[PDB]
This record gives structure tokens, C-alpha cells and sequence, in this order.
């Protein structure tokens, strides 16, 4: 989508993998700002709006 | 902006009291080994202060 309209999905009732998607080396950028990148596959969430 | 003031970022384990760490080895933040070398997730431990 375009940036005035962005796509929002909510991402909820699931387990979620994030290890996959932080070994990636497709991504040039990969910065978090209240969580840390290697804990994402220990917390849990309610939901996550991406 | 005075950044002679640095701390440590990266660290692989959390300290010992009164222990004190000054090497300035690369750190590995992601899945591929750096091998000394900074690239994709890897970077300097140490930052400094703005």
C-alpha cells in the first residue's frame, strides 16, 4: 500500500516466529525501539498491528 | 556534541558486580558470524553519548 493509506493487519491468536524473520538478510533495516530484537521469540503480546 | 563519554550497547552477558570490560571485540547480533569484521548485524559495543 501507499504511505497516506497504509495497510494495517492485525496479527492475533497465533504463534509467531520471528526468529525467520530476524535471520533474514533480505532486510536492510531491522530497528526496534521498546523491545529487544533477540527477546521477540520469548515475550508474549496481546496483539501486534503491523 | 561531546562524545568522548561511551558505553557499552552490545554485550553477549550481563556483568559480574564490579567487573569491568574495556575489549573491543566485535559483538554478533544476528545468525552469521562477523569474524571480526562489521557488516549485517554487526556492530562496535561501544557508543557514545551525544
Amino acid at each position: 500500500a501507499s504511505v497516506y493509506a497504509w495497510n494495517r493487519k492485525r496479527i492475533s491468536n497465533c504463534v509467531a516466529d520471528y526468529s525467520v524473520l530476524y535471520n533474514s538478510a533480505s532486510f536492510s533495516t531491522f530497528k526496534c525501539y521498546g523491545v529487544s530484537p533477540t527477546k521477540l521469540n520469548d515475550l508474549c503480546f496481546t496483539n501486534v498491528y503491523a | 556534541g561531546n562524545y568522548n563519554y561511551r558505553y557499552r550497547l552490545f554485550r553477549k552477558s550481563n556483568l559480574k558486580p564490579f567487573e569491568r570490560d574495556i575489549s573491543t571485540e566485535i559483538y554478533q547480533a544476528g545468525s552469521t558470524p562477523c569474524n571480526g569484521v562489521e557488516g549485517f548485524n554487526c556492530y562496535f559495543p561501544l557508543q557514545s553519548y551525544g
